[PDB]
């Protein structure tokens, strides 16, 4: 028993988003749909394929067809950007199952290029026989970036730890990347660079032990 | 009216045990079957377990079968989940939920409790100053900060100048490193002209290790 | 085997009492007789005999109650039900009804009857599951939840269904000299609570060469998925049709009236009363 739904659906404001859920069990029993926004418990949106709870606006309609159920959201607005889960239960009532979830993205937000700040290791950390380079990346949209570190001109292979991008208060995204080195490594290269690629544009900052 | 409140979540090493509680109010607890559902960070919803109104029957997801026990005390309107032999893959927000009477879905949800399974041991951070740099800031300003490295578990709090300095502050989400430890950075953008006259100190607080650090961030020489 | 479900509630359902009137008669044998009155001593349901009416499940508030008891077999059983819902699917017969002894399982479903004799480890609350398939828009079998395990099987028989599709079903069960004998009749009626007046003899259904002790039995029921939610309420089922009648056979002498077509149309329980004793002494 397992329910397969696409991981992402993108729609423009005012258009109709359609999120599908498929699985053999769906031909036998009712499906149920839930909306979850970041940091919140899920909320029932559709039950028994098509019925709406009192609090659910008419823009949400459910349909079914063989092994697939569909949540249709007409008049999509910014507030509808969220994760939507389909759910079922087996024949004998011994098992409940969730789909993998679908991220609904509401389009229309312009691209935003990242600001990048790169800090060298502090003298105090070098006195502790460690060395961390800090690459802070902020105010970018879409929330997807690639980070590459370079020692002189050669890409480093290791010591890199990078966050997944997170939504800022202003609905742009932030991320950070850290490169861990020994003091000897830091001081034995001419420079190190943090290279951030976003939407086909690359920002590269470079720091050197000299300073 | 109806309320479900989870408790008992926290940070525990793999192989150890933990007992979650959910305190129900606003409805006839004993008339409703209760569920636990979980959600690993960044991942989706996974049904964990259900208990019937009277405890007569219990069902567990295969991933937790043999490890977790659901139970309830109707006189206390409290639902429990005993998690034994915890594994890293049990890391998740655990939600309490009510089984709708007469159907197969969940009509009410708790606010959730976070369970973190990790072999890392509690460790307070090293805090390093990030000396001021005007290279990436607007004209007449400079960015300075604090690196809060290799701490566990989350969270740390960071203020600047004991909270007097809020404008231009950006505290970044932590990285969870392969070592199992977290690091984060906090940077504030301030006027460049102030650097010789305004002292800047970041106040780092890590309650899990009872560690506080007040770091003075001086310009480079 | 399968997993087992705990259905019996703390609150039980009360049995009711009624009479057999003149029911439970059956063709003791396969011998043709015509336009004749025949005296025979056998295990019959005495007339006006003590009969118990059980409600196995009920939905009130919509509260759930379940009480589907294991009953004695004694010398034989008269079983009857009124249901157009195909809820009653069969029976379990045996002694310990666990893996220590053999037991007889009789199960019906849409396509066939299966009869097995095994060392069964029976669930405390055995039953069959059924659910409403929403696309085919019809009822279908879900999962058996009758026994945990079964070994040492010595008898298996498969044939056509007889419990499937205002309809009174009557059965008589006997367990004599190694044979489990089943007689049955289907009659249309317009009565609800009590067994109807009138006469209808039960026709031989099957003699099974089983060869086991039987001292107890339990009815097998088909439950809707609607009833298995984890709450105490069942909004999706008018379960009141899940009831049955049980009486017990006794060694008695009966006179059977066979009409010119060989059908039994009337009978006399010779021990009932002096008038019947007279009709049996007189043999007319
Ligand atoms: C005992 O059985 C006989 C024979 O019936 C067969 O056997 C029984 C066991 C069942 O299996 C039946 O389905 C079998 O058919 C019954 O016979 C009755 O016969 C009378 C006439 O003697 C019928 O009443 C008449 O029927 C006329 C219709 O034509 C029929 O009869 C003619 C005779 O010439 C025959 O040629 C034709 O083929 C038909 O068979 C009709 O016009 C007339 O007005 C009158 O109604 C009666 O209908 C028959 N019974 C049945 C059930 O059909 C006995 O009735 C039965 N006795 C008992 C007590 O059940
Ligand atoms: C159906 O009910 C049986 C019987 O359980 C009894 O009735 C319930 C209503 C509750 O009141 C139970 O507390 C009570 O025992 C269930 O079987 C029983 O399950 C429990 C829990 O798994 C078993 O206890 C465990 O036993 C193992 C050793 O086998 C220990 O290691 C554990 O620490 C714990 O004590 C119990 O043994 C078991 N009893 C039997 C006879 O099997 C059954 O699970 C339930 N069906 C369900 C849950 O759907
Ligand atoms: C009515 O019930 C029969 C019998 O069901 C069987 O006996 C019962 C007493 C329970 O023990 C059931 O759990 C058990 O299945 C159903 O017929 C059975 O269907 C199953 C599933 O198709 C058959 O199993 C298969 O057998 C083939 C043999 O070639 C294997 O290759 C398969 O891997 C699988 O094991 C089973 O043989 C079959 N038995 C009979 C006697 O027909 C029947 O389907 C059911 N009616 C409905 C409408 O569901
Ligand atoms: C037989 O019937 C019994 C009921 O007995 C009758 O009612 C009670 C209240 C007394 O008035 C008594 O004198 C009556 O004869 C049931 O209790 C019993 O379970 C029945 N037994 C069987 C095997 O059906
Ligand atoms: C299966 O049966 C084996 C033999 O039991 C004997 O023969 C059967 C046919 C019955 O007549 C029984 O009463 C006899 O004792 C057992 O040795 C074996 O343990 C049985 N299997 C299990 C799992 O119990
Ligand atoms: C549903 O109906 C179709 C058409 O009759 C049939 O082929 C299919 O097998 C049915 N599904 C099930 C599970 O019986
Ligand atoms: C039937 O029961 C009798 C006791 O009443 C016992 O002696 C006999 O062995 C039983 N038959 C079987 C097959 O176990
Ligand atoms: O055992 C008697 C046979 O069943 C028939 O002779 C009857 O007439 C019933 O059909």
């Amino acid at each position: 028993y397992e329910l397969t739904q696409p991981p992402s659906v993108s729609v423009s404001p005012g258009q109709t988003a359609r999120i599908t859920c498929s699985g053999d069990a769906l031909a036998k029993h009712y499906a149920y749909w839930y909306r979850q926004k970041p940091g919140q418990a899920p909320v029932l949106v559709i039950y028994k394929d098509s019925e709406r709870p009192s609090g659910i606006p008419e823009r949400f309609s459910g349909s079914s067809s063989g092994t697939t159920v569909t949540l249709t959201i007409s008049g999509v607005q910014a507030e509808d950007e969220a994760d939507y889960y389909c759910q079922s239960a087996d024949s004998i009532g011994s098992s409940w199952v969730f789909g993998g979830g679908t991220k609904l993205t509401v389009l229309g937000q312009p691209k935003a290029a990242p600001s990048v700040t790169l800090f060298p290791p502090s003298s105090e950390e070098l006195q502790a026989n460690k060395a961390t380079l800090v690459c802070l990346i902020s105010d970018f949209y879409p929330g997807a970036v690639t980070v590459a570190w370079k020692a002189d001109s050669s890409p480093v292979k290791a010591g890199v730890e990078t966050t997944t991008p997170s939504k800022q208060s202003n609905n742009k995204y932030a991320a950070s990347s850290y490169l861990s080195l020994t003091p000897e490594q830091w001081k034995s290269h001419r420079s190190y660079s943090c290279q951030v690629t976003h939407e086909g544009s690359t920002v590269e900052k470079t720091v050197a032990p000299t300073e | 009216e109806v309320q479900l409140v989870e408790s008992g979540g926290g940070v525990v090493q793999p192989g150890r045990s933990l007992r979650l509680s959910c305190a129900a109010s606003g409805f006839t607890f004993s008339s409703y079957g209760m569920h636990w559902v979980r959600q690993a960070p960044g991942k989706g919803l996974e049904w964990v377990t259900v208990i019937w109104y009277d405890g007569s029957n219990r069902y567990y997801a295969d991933s937790v079968k043999g490890r977790f026990t659901i139970s309830r005390d109707n006189s206390k309107n409290t639902l429990y989940l005993q998690m034994d032999s915890l594994r890293a893959e049990d890391t998740a927000v655990y939600y309490c939920a009510r089984a709708v009477a007469g159907e197969w879905y969940f009509d009410y949800w708790g606010q959730g409790t976070l369970v973190t399974v990790s072999s890392a041991s509690t460790k307070g951070p090293s805090v390093f100053p990030l000396a001021p740099s005007s290279k990436s800031t607007s004209g007449g300003t400079a960015a300075l900060g604090c690196l809060v490295k290799d701490y566990f578990p989350e969270p740390v709090t960071v203020s600047w100048n004991s909270g007097a300095l809020t404008s231009g502050v950006h505290t970044f989400p932590a990285v969870l490193q392969s070592s199992g430890l977290y690091s984060l950075s906090s940077v504030v953008t301030v006027p460049s002209s102030s650097l010789g006259t305004q002292t800047y100190i970041c106040n780092v607080n890590h309650k899990p290790s009872n560690t506080k650090v007040d770091k003075k961030v001086e310009p480079k020489s | 085997g399968t997993q087992c479900v705990n259905l019996t509630t703390r609150t039980q359902l009360p049995p009711a009492y009624t009479n057999s009137f003149t029911r439970g008669v059956y063709y003791p044998d396969k011998v043709f007789r015509s336009s004749v009155l025949h005296s025979t001593q056998d295990l019959f349901l005495p007339f006006f005999s003590n009969v118990t009416w059980f409600h196995a499940i009920h939905v009130s508030n919509g509260t759930k109650r379940f009480d589907n008891p294991v009953l004695p077999f004694n010398d034989g059983v008269y079983f009857a039900s009124t249901e157009k819902s195909n809820i009653i699917r069969g029976w379990i017969f045996g002694t310990t009804l666990d893996s220590k002894t053999q037991s007889l399982l009789i199960v019906n479903n849409a396509t066939n009857v299966v009869i097995k004799v095994c060392e069964f480890q029976f669930c405390n609350d055995p039953f069959l599951g059924v659910y409403y398939h929403k696309n085919n828009k019809s009822w279908m079998e879900s999962e058996f939840r009758v026994y945990s395990s079964a070994n040492n099987c010595t008898f298996e028989y498969v044939s056509q269904p007889f419990l499937m599709d205002k309809n009174l079903r009557e059965f008589v069960f006997k367990n004599i000299d190694g044979y489990f004998k089943i007689y049955s009749k289907h009659t249309p009626i317009n009565l609800v609570r009590d067994l109807p007046q009138g006469f209808s003899a039960l026709e031989p259904l099957v003699d099974l060469p089983i060869g086991i002790n039987i001292t107890r039995f339990q009815t097998l029921l088909a439950l809707h998925r609607s009833y298995l939610t984890p709450g105490d309420s069942s909004s999706g089922w008018t379960a009141g049709a899940a009831a049955y009648y049980v009486g017990y056979l006794q060694p008695r002498t009966f006179l059977l009236k066979y009409n010119e077509n060989g059908t039994i149309t009337d009978a006399v329980d010779c021990a009932l009363d002096p008038l019947s004793e007279t009709k049996c002494t007189a043999k007319s």
